[PDB]
């Protein structure tokens, strides 16, 4: 569950 | 079909042995000026940038050059990158946190930064109008980063290839490795080589 | 803006003191390698090109380089240089003369060139698609630094080095070279080493 | 009279 960049 | 001649003493730097890991903590990133989302590790040999969305995020190494030759590679992963990986050099006052993702290194005028994912220069730019470097090549996971404060540049070198400068009229300046990170838990290694 | 480190010798070669004219006639245009077009002057010192209509006129120094740095002066005036002057080397084969205006140095295999007019490169390039370099007014004087043990041709400005222009030239012999387009131009090669 | 390359 992270965005583009694995946040 | 790049390659440019080297700066004296770089190919001496670059025969040498690599450096023991107490030179490289000594020249490493500096715990004691990073971004709050940065962890250094094993005394200066690399940090890990903590995930935090919506966060730009830099380090300087501990020491600032001004005079003589400077060189270190940089490690990279390439799926440690993210939307902007940025490599070059600070002085003192560059900020190493924004709140957006963004190429930080380089966005003002205390910063110099190579966008290793678009292969654009960022100094004092936003983004719009930045040349590409070389004048796109793949950076790989390792890049060298080559400061001559002799003549006042900034360049790199990649796969055995030196590009020439990147940036020039630096002299007078002191000036520090820096990268400048987005991606969660990336791992970004520097091997200062000398002088 | 365009500085490059220089390849190692070069500072050295820039510092010396300029040249004799023997040494600069023992590798400067070859009379018994030129276009017909083209008259020799003061022993190779330089060259005029005759007027002659619709004619590519090149030139060819005397000796040719396969190993360690080479580099000379061009001075090459404003106002003689007309629609096509180039600058750069050349194997002993390529052609000195073609019946048109053209950048007839670097238009083949056997040639390689930059349009000092234009700022273009030629390698086996009519012109179209030539690269730009650096990638800038060229004054009267150059300087053309041809380095055969890195295997490249480039060039120096007003105290600033350009870098490679060309690259992969290992193994060839390479003269120095112009094609010139202009009636009555006088075009000067001062030899400075190695 | 002479052309565009002093010819």
């Amino acid at each position: 569950g992270v965005d583009i960049n694995n946040n | 079909l790049y390659f440019q001649s080297m700066p004296e003493g770089l190919e001496e730097l670059l025969s040498a042995p690599p450096p023991d890991l107490g030179a490289q903590r000594r020249h490493g990133w500096n715990p004691k000026d990073c971004s709050e989302n940065i962890e250094v590790k094993e005394g200066g040999l690399y940090f890990e940038r903590r995930p935090v969305a919506q966060s730009t995020d830099g380090a300087r190494g501990k020491r600032g050059y001004s005079r003589g030759l400077h060189a270190w590679e940089i490690s990279w992963p390439l799926e440690q990158r993210g939307t902007h990986a940025v490599v070059g050099v600070a002085t003192a006052l560059a900020p190493l946190q924004t709140d957006h993702y963004a190429a930080l290194l380089g966005s003002n005028s205390e910063s110099w930064g190579w966008d290793i994912g678009r292969g654009k220069l960022y100094h004092q730019s936003k983004g719009p109008g930045a040349p590409q470097y070389p004048a796109q090549l793949e950076v790989p996971e390792r890049l060298l980063v080559v400061l001559d404060m002799e003549e006042g540049t900034l360049g790199y070198a990649i796969g055995g290839t030196y590009l020439g400068p990147a940036f020039r009229g630096l002299k007078g300046r002191t000036l520090y490795p820096a990268v400048s990170a987005v991606w969660g838990q990336c791992q970004v290694r520097i091997r200062y080589l000398g002088e």
